[PDB]
RNA sequence: AAGAACCUUACCAGGUCUUGACAUCCUCUGACAAUCCUAGAGAUAGGACGUCCCCUUCGGGGGCAGAGUGACAGGUGGUGCA
RNA sequence: GUUGGGCACUCUAAGGUGACUGCCGGUGACAAACCGGAGGAAGGUGGGGAUGACGUCAAAUCAUCAUGCCCCUUAUGACCUGGGCUACACACGUGCUACAAUGGACAGAACAAAGGGCAGCGAAACCGCGAGGUUAAGCCAAUCCCACAAAUCUGUUCUCAGUUCGGAUCGCAGUCUGCAACUCGACUGCGUGAAGCUGGAAUCGCUAGUAAUCGCGGAUCAGCAUGCCGCGGUGAAUACGUUCC
């Protein structure tokens, strides 16, 4: 709980981790990947491209 | 010769103003505008008078060494409060913020 | 009138032909104001002297998409594809030019 | 290595566990779907539950718990059901439903059998045993391949090293293949050991 | 193991000359075809408003005089070292027609590349200059080492 | 009415409009058939960098395939019709 | 910003605005080597930490709208 | 890990707290709390100001907080020849 | 398109068809093949991405994370504030801009695609030399906003100069973002104007929409790009041959 606005920093919501962390899912790279394989990410599907 | 220095007679006015310490290009643009006289004219072919203009104009600005004191007097002062810009002026290296690892040869 | 749709790169340009004296307007321009490449021109032409039509009809082009050098080659390939309709004794003088391929070449 | 089978053949012959669209609540009702799978592992530890679908309709959160055990999910009335859904209801925020269907073979569903040899491995059923039985059960379940891997120290062996007992084929050179996958962890006390499992269950024609 | 086929370039829409295109693809710099199309049409008209020939009869003579009939092939086959006078291939005689013409037009001390070019063109045709040379040196260099092939 | 429907499977998003379309013109409305709007299309690109500028390239995607209803002379019947019926959890019903 | 005029945490600008009330006197310590030096720091010691001790730095006029931290170099380095 | 001013952050120097930041309970269950006054560089503080848990056949329990509580909790400290 | 205007075309994207040596000449086992026909957008493996095997390095990671057993366990837990990570004698990588004229400046024309936006994009007016500021249209959207290109083409001037080459660095200037830009942001004034007169030995890679080149957008993100990832524009040269490596 950061006492400043610009402190407060995206962190992975499922792993906690503070990387990475992508604004549409706020997850890291991995925590993403791997729920993305298991293909609970509603529409988020591996790309041949 | 104006402000003290004997801008070329060839190039143009424009680009022997560039030579005299204190005017660039904008400034000497600005100068020959408010002398209400062509930009396009060569410094061999102007007027005493028109001449005469353009160094009333450039009385009003700080050149040569007006401008290099005013400048020299800053060193002074950083130098005079032991500044991080000061020590940095006296040693020899990046003053802005620039790293020394590499890329910093202008200064050492 | 004579429809025909060119493609290359990105650009897409609907190709009409109507009975004229040889001018091809591009969104409402000459020819020269759109391409100012003489050697884009000739090509863009290169249907029509192959088929002999030029000085036959007048082409109204609709680009679209791509750059100059684009905009050129999907007029070409829709100028031979308009021809194809006016006249299809033409297939085969076009065909050997290789003008009625699309240029299928997009970036990797 | 290699690319999770399931990775790459998801909305091409498998489909999405989390079926529903959501634009500015994509994150809230993603985290919440993540909540909610979580819960069920941790409550349904033991109940033969893998594909845990959850769909979405506004307030109206259905959960499909796809269970082998489905008499034993259900409970003595609805009785598991129910205290599932409350804590559901007071966690999530919404009317969490609980239709459930059945694992029938529990052998085809490659999460439930690296599951089963996850616990053989913790009560310290030698490697070679634990898998053997779940070939020879996933081979009469009917499944044209399995390759169960199990790597770490195995047996308390002090050099972890790897024992895979592979029957059939494993096609994963073929995108319409079947090729379920599924990774567990077994916690012995000497560290954990993988239990990898796949399973071709017939082409998707 | 078949020999690919050359990109059939157009010809140049104002002289109807493939040779004159592959000058300008010669010239061009960073796909710049513009600069280049304007460059040799700039200094055509410089040819023919000093000599008074059409650009294409001083253009064609220029390449007579640069283009190489043998070419000087290193072989090393056990010893050897052998110089091997090649006769060069008629595409491959354009070829090094248009880029010594354009390679010594660059380094020419005239002020504009369409003036270099011309007055490279020029020379050329006169069957002097730096670009005629070049094909004279490897020639006195293939008759030199004229005993091998 | 203006319909617009989205969806991360294009399959069940036709077989919505299908719906859609056939309950309107049961209901008698003319329909102005589901017009195919520009499919959306987010990548994402999760790089693991090896010998630092080397990069094993991952990317996953997102379509959101989207179609547009109009109901032209609305009806009654149709306006209850079109909150009668279940498009599923992937689909979107804006009107 | 530029706007807002030169920045000065609170918390100092009391300290030193007390010995204003007086004459100088005591030495403030602090760790705002961000405040901008005002006019009315002239003459007083002011103690900014460094990152491990407090330099002791005397305010000239010449030191009048730099920061404190511009006199408290931060690395040692010879 | 060419998206480090703070944050990040792990390192340092100094200030500081020690179920310790958090964490399970154990229980005790109040309000928890906002809060803004005074400090302090801030943490850490004391308090100006401000406590109503809901569900409860109104017992308890779900909690949350503080306290007590207890093993622990927690370690970017070891071992990637577990 | 501005509006009425079916909606033609184009585009959007669901569902289809289309290339097969299929058909026709030669050739050759009468076959396969090969050579060439036509037809077609495509020709003989349509072109791209995606998806391999069993390997070994007790390769690397307990600084993703987890982990059995160690250790620390009022500290090898934790919290704050300042600072460092941004030091610089130098080294080894990656990269950008110059070293001008096929260029620099000056203006007139242009012609892109992909992608992003509501806690925002912000039109458009307005203000300043500019960066930005004002207020706020319209629009979470093929509807509105960001973007709406730059290279380039055509006017014009300088004229091969350490230069209207070049931009480093420093001085004085402003403006955003944030609690805060001293260390340590970016950007814009204005002056200054370094090196560089185009990088050897050597080493690597590449057969086409490629090399080269010029712009655009996006992620991360308060702000911060000579990085990464897309996107489009312009657009080559060479491939004879197998003599050698």
């Amino acid at each position: 709980t950061p006492k400043f606005k610009v402190q407060e920093y995206t962190r992975c919501e499922r792993c906690g981790r503070p990387h990475s962390v992508i604004r549409k899912f706020k997850l890291c790279r991995i925590c993403f990947r791997e729920l993305a394989y298991k293909g609970q990410i509603p529409g988020v599907k591996k790309a041949s491209w | 010769r104006i402000a003290g220095v004997d801008i070329p007679r060839d190039k143009r006015v424009v680009i022997s103003l560039t030579y005299i310490f204190g005017i660039g290009r904008t400034t000497a643009q600005q100068v020959l505008k408010e002398a209400g006289v062509s930009e396009d004219t060569r410094v061999r072919d102007l007027t005493e008078e028109e001449l005469g203009k353009i160094r009333d104009i450039i009385d009003k600005l700080k050149v040569e060494g007006d401008l290099r004191r005013e400048v020299s007097l800053n060193i002074k002062r950083l130098i005079e409060i032991g500044s991080y810009r000061g020590i940095r002026h006296r040693r020899g290296l990046p003053v802005r913020g620039q790293n020394s690892k590499n890329n910093a040869r202008t200064r050492k | 009138q004579y429809y025909g749709t060119g493609r290359r790169k990105s650009s897409v340009a609907r190709v009409r032909l109507v009975p004229g004296e040889g001018r091809i307007v591009v969104n409402n321009r000459e020819i020269s104001e759109h391409i100012p490449s003489a050697a884009l021109i000739e090509d863009i032409k290169q249907p029509l002297t192959l088929t002999e039509t030029a000085g036959t009809y007048d082409v109204l082009v609709n680009v679209h998409g791509g750059g100059l050098s684009g905009q050129a080659g999907a007029i070409r390939h829709g100028i031979a594809r308009a021809l194809l309709e006016a006249d299809p004794e033409y297939r085969t003088t076009l065909k050997r030019a290789g003008l009625l391929t699309r240029d299928a070449r997009m970036k990797e | 290595q290699k690319v999770n089978p399931v990775g790459l053949r998801i909305g091409v012959i498998r489909d999405w566990e989390s079926k529903w669209y959501a634009g500015k609540d994509y994150a809230d009702f993603l985290h919440e779907d993540l909540k909610i799978r979580e819960y069920i592992s941790k409550r349904l530890s033991d109940a033969s539950v893998s594909k845990v679908e959850i769909e979405r309709a506004a307030n109206r959160v259905n959960i499909t718990i796809h269970t082998a055990k489905p008499g034993m999910v259900i409970g003595k009335g609805g009785s598991e059901v129910e205290a599932l859904r409350k804590a559901l209801n007071s966690l999530t925020g919404k009317r969490v439903h609980i239709n459930i269907l059945e694992i029938k073979r529990a052998d085809l569903d490659a999460q439930l059998v690296a599951d089963n040899i996850a616990r053989q491995l913790e009560n310290r059923v030698s490697f070679r045993r634990a898998q053997k039985q779940q070939i020879q059960r996933t081979m009469r379940a009917g499944a044209q391949g399995v390759k169960t891997m199990v790597s770490g120290r195995l047996g308390g062996a002090d050099i972890a090293r790897s024992e895979y007992y592979s029957e059939g084929t494993v096609p994963l050179h073929t995108l319409r293949a079947d090729i379920d996958y599924a990774t567990s962890e077994a916690d012995t006390t000497y560290g954990k050991l993988g239990v990898k499992v796949w399973i071709y269950r017939g082409e998707v024609l | 193991k078949g020999p690919v086929a050359k990109r059939d370039v157009l010809p140049d829409p104002i002289y109807n000359s493939k040779l004159v295109s592959r000058l300008i693809n010669k010239m061009m710099i960073d796909g710049k075809k513009g600069k280049s199309q304007t460059i040799l049409y700039k200094s055509f008209d410089i040819i023919k408003e000093r000599t008074g020939n059409d650009a294409m009869e001083v253009f064609e003579q220029a390449l007579k005089n640069i283009m190489p009939v043998l070419e000087v092939k290193a072989r090393r086959v056990g010893g050897a070292n052998y110089q091997v006078p090649v006769e060069v291939r008629p595409e491959r005689r354009t070829t090094l027609g248009l880029r010594w013409l354009v390679n010594y037009a660059r380094l020419r001390g005239e002020k504009t590349m369409e003036e270099r070019l011309a007055n490279e063109i020029l020379d050329a045709a006169n069957n002097t200059g730096a670009a005629v040379k070049k094909r004279e040196d490897t020639h006195k260099m293939a008759e030199a080492n004229k005993a091998f092939a | 009415i203006r319909i617009r429907l989205k969806a991360y499977d294009h399959r069940i998003l036709d077989q919505s409009a299908e719906k859609i379309v056939e309950t309107a013109k049961r209901s008698g409305a003319s329909v102005s058939g589901p017009i195919p709007l520009p499919t959306e299309k987010s990548v994402y690109t999760i790089l693991r960098a090896v010998h630092k500028y080397k990069d094993s390239r991952e990317q996953f995607e997102m379509r959101t395939h989207k179609r547009l209803i109009d109901i032209v002379n609305p009806t009654p019947q149709t306006v209850d019709a079109l909150m009668r019926l279940d498009l599923p959890s992937g689909v979107d019903i804006e009107i | 910003s530029l706007k807002k005029g030169p920045f000065v945490d609170g918390h100092l600008m009391t300290k030193i605005e007390k010995l204003n009330e007086t004459d100088k006197k005591q030495v403030v310590k602090t760790w705002s080597r961000r405040s901008t030096i005002f006019p009315q720091f002239i003459g007083h010691t002011i103690a900014v930490y460094d990152g491990r001790k407090h330099v002791p730095v005397f305010i000239s006029e010449d030191m009048v709208g730099h920061k404190l931290g511009e006199f408290a170099p931060t690395r040692t380095y010879k």
